[PDB]
Parts: C-alpha cells; sequence; structure tokens
RNA sequence: AGGCCUGAUUCAGGCCACCAUCGAAAGGGAAUCCGGUUAAGAUUCCGGAACCUGGAUAUGGAUUCUUCACGGUAACGUAA
RNA sequence: GAACGCGCGAUACUCUUUGAACGCACAUUGCGCCCCUUGGUAUUCCAGGGGGCAAGCGU
C-alpha cells in the first residue's frame, strides 16, 4: 500500500513518461519508466505488417544482422510475398500486351 | 514577471515578450 | 612468421584501356 | 556545338527569348493570388 | 517554370539594350 | 561563323590557463578530509574556466599521481569544487601529507 | 545565394536543385539498475552488476577450386 | 555604461564577461569553421595552448 511517483524531471502524465510499479529486492515498491513500444515494419504497397522481420526501435536496427531485418526473396524486407507476386504477373502481362500491340501496329501500317 | 535583466544596463527592464529594454533600448 | 618488411607498389588501374584511348586519340 | 552564324535571325531569336521571359515573369508575378487564376480560368 | 535563372541580371540587361 | 554549344546549364551560378591557474587551493573541510581519508578522493577548488580534462591533467602534472575520475560541481559562492578520485596505486592521504 | 564527382597532365567536362536563423526543461529523442552511505548529497557518491555511441585495429570463422554461401512447393529459415 | 571579482583586472587597493560590440545564436556562459603547435601508446583517436572568421553570342 506504498505510494510511488515519477523519478525524472517531468511531473505530467504525458505519453513520453509512463510508470510501472515494481517490487525491488529491498522489499519496497518503486516506479520505473517504460519506453515506447516498437512498431512492426509495414509493407510498402498494402500496409500489412511484414513477416519474418524483427520489431525494434528505429536506432536498434543499426546493431542487428541483415538476416533479422530482411527476407531472402526479392523485395524482401520492403514488400510482402503477395505484392511481389502481383508485381511479377503484372509486369509480364504488360510486356506481352506491348508485344501484341506492336505486332498489331506493324500489321495495320503494312497496308500502305 | 513582465521584465527581466538587461545585459547592456543590468536593470530589470528587458521585456521578455517584446525582447526590448524600456530603459536603455537594448538592442 | 619469419617475414621481411618491404614496400609494395600497387598496379595502376585502367592502364591498358587508357593507353588504347590515347593511341586512338593520337 | 553548332558552327553556324546568322545576322538578323539571331537578333529575332534573342528578342523572342526576351519576350517569352517577360511574359513568364508577368504570369508568375500575377499568379500570386488565386483570384487571378480563377479569373483566367473563365 | 521560372527559367529566367539561367541569365543573371547584368547579362539580361546588356542583351536587352542590344535589341 | 560562331561555334556555340547547345547544352547550356538551366541555372547560372556564381563561378593563460595552466596547472597553477587551474587548481587554486585544496578544500580542507572535515567532510573533504573524511573523503580524503576514506574514499581516496582529493577535494580541490578549481577555476570556473576549467573542465574535467584540465583538472585531471593539472592534478597529474602537479602532484604526480594517476587520476581515476573527476567530478565537478559549482558552489553557490561562484566557485568550482572538484572531487578527484585517484587510482588504487596511490594513497590520497600520503599526497595530502605531502 | 552551393556542394560534389570524373580525368594516363588539359584546367576541361558533368550532376543536382532551393534557401540563414530563432521558436517546446509537458511535443519527437541512444544508453543504469539494485543495495549501502550523510548533521545536511544520490537513478550523480561507494560496492556490485550492465548498457549506448564513436574510433583505430588484431584474432578465429565464412567467402568450398581457386573469385560475392545455402535450404524449403510455399509462407520463410540462416553465424556470416 | 553594465556584470563578476582583487583604485585595479587572474601581473587584479597587464587589462576577466560584456557593451557601437564583430564567427553564429542568446532570457542558453549554447553551437561552429580555419591555421599553427604540444602532450597522452598514436598516421587515424582524445585533449591542452596560441592566432583568426561581422562571367557575359555587350562591342
Ligand atoms: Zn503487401
Amino acid at each position: 500500500a506504498q505510494r510511488v511517483t515519477f523519478r525524472r524531471r517531468n511531473p505530467y502524465n504525458t505519453r513520453s513518461n509512463k510508470i510501472k510499479v515494481v517490487k525491488t529486492p529491498g522489499g519496497i515498491l518503486r516506479a520505473q519508466h517504460v519506453k515506447k513500444l516498437a512498431t512492426r515494419p509495414k509493407c510498402g504497397d498494402c500496409g500489412s505488417a511484414l513477416q519474418g522481420i524483427s520489431t525494434l526501435r528505429p536506432r536498434q536496427y543499426a546493431t542487428v544482422s541483415k538476416t533479422h531485418k530482411t527476407v531472402s526473396r526479392a523485395y524482401g524486407g520492403s514488400r510482402c510475398a503477395n505484392c511481389v507476386k502481383e508485381r511479377i504477373i503484372r509486369a509480364f502481362l504488360i510486356e506481352e500486351q506491348k508485344i501484341v500491340k506492336k505486332v498489331v501496329k506493324e500489321q495495320t501500317e503494312a497496308a500502305k | 514577471k513582465s521584465h527581466t535583466l538587461c545585459n547592456r544596463c543590468g536593470r530589470r527592464s528587458f521585456h521578455v515578450q517584446k525582447k526590448t529594454c524600456s530603459s536603455c533600448g537594448y538592442p | 612468421l619469419n617475414s621481411n618488411p618491404e614496400i609494395l607498389l600497387r598496379k595502376r588501374r585502367n592502364a591498358d584501356r587508357t593507353r588504347i584511348e590515347r593511341q586512338e586519340l593520337a | 556545338m553548332i558552327k553556324d552564324k546568322d545576322s538578323a535571325a539571331d537578333a529575332d531569336d534573342l528578342e523572342s527569348e526576351l519576350n517569352a521571359m517577360y511574359s513568364d515573369y508577368k504570369t508568375r508575378r500575377s499568379e500570386r493570388d488565386a483570384k487571378f487564376r480563377a479569373k483566367q480560368a473563365r | 517554370l521560372s527559367r529566367y535563372v539561367k541569365w543573371p541580371e547584368y547579362v539580361r540587361v546588356q542583351r536587352q539594350k542590344k535589341i | 561563323k560562331k561555334a556555340l554549344k547547345v547544352r547550356t546549364s538551366a541555372t547560372f551560378r556564381l563561378p593563460r590557463l595552466d596547472s597553477y591557474k587551474v587548481i587554486e587551493q585544496p578544500i580542507t573541510s572535515e567532510t573533504a578530509m573524511k573523503k580524503v581519508e576514506d574514499g581516496n578522493i582529493l577535494v580541490f577548488q578549481v577555476s570556473m574556466k576549467a573542465n574535467k580534462y584540465q583538472i585531471k591533467k593539472a592534478v597529474k602534472e602537479l602532484y604526480e599521481v594517476d587520476v581515476l575520475k573527476v567530478n565537478t560541481l559549482v558552489r553557490p559562492n561562484g566557485t568550482k569544487k572538484a572531487y578527484v578520485r585517484l587510482t588504487a596505486d596511490y594513497d590520497a592521504l600520503d599526497i595530502a601529507n605531502r
């Protein structure tokens, strides 16, 4: 039933300073400031959370290996699997349509 | 607390909002 | 491991290509 | 890199460039308010 | 855009006097 | 005939603080002497223009001791106090008696 | 209204656009905890324990025939 | 003229911080760049000292 308060300069209940109450090895209750939770990286096309990539603070990514923040597939770590599949299919079909349109133009200009 | 210390003259005449001194005109 | 100090001169980069371009230029 | 010279065509081109620059300057200085853009729309 | 930046003021004035 | 280039750029651009000055005097209060005796910490008064690097260097030069750490504070009377903790190889009391 | 790059030595060439600065101890923000200690100091001192950032460097391992590694249909996994 | 110190300025009964006040800011003793030099293992790192920074197609 012991009351605890902030341990830093800020006296206001702002998002920046949030308090948890913990029992120290001295048998007493004491406050502890909690950091902001990390946010999962999101896909750049659909905005869904990327799978297989660890969730860390922006500056904590500078200290981990590349396998913990990428995926072995192309666009891995930036776009998800379904978006890459759509990109591949769309690019191939667009190229095929360009070929067909070029053949049609060649035929229609071949009359004269 | 409308006024604070003026660096040029040392008086409590530096208006904090206006950033000007009412005694010596600093700056 | 029983070494011997010495100074090594690295090979110049793009020497043959530059020689060819100079020859064509002249 | 063009190795040609024109006597009066150069003067005409220079005058055209100056006129285009002045027109662009007038348009840029006048389009500072959206009322002018709205008037020019109609 | 505003391409007039390709000519400084003195060049523009001395070419305007040419016309 | 004039030979003028076609590719033209779209924009035209324009073509007195030494060891004896750093340490002014030691602090000889009973708390400071207690720190000297027990904590291996020499308490000094230093100039207001000296940082921790200068205090460490000045102590090292003047007293020929190895400094482990320096902690400085500014006293209400406008003077700076420094706690200099020496390395375990040196005894602060021996330096104080010297 | 300025910075950068290329070049067997020829100063030539090339790229880019856009404005100083001030303004938050309640906004954004790299990282420290416990126990003890004073007449009056503590996430600051003491004891133990741990993190963050920047830098120069060495060792082991990988880079598998000699030259920038693999596995799973897949989501994806990995000491590199 | 002001602030802080011992009439004077760390050489204090040479000339600190300022001020028309001048590297940039300023209600912060806050933030930079350049040159020389010295020390701590030292070509790299860290720090100290000294001195500075208000072309045109016109002829
Ligand atoms: Zn997606």
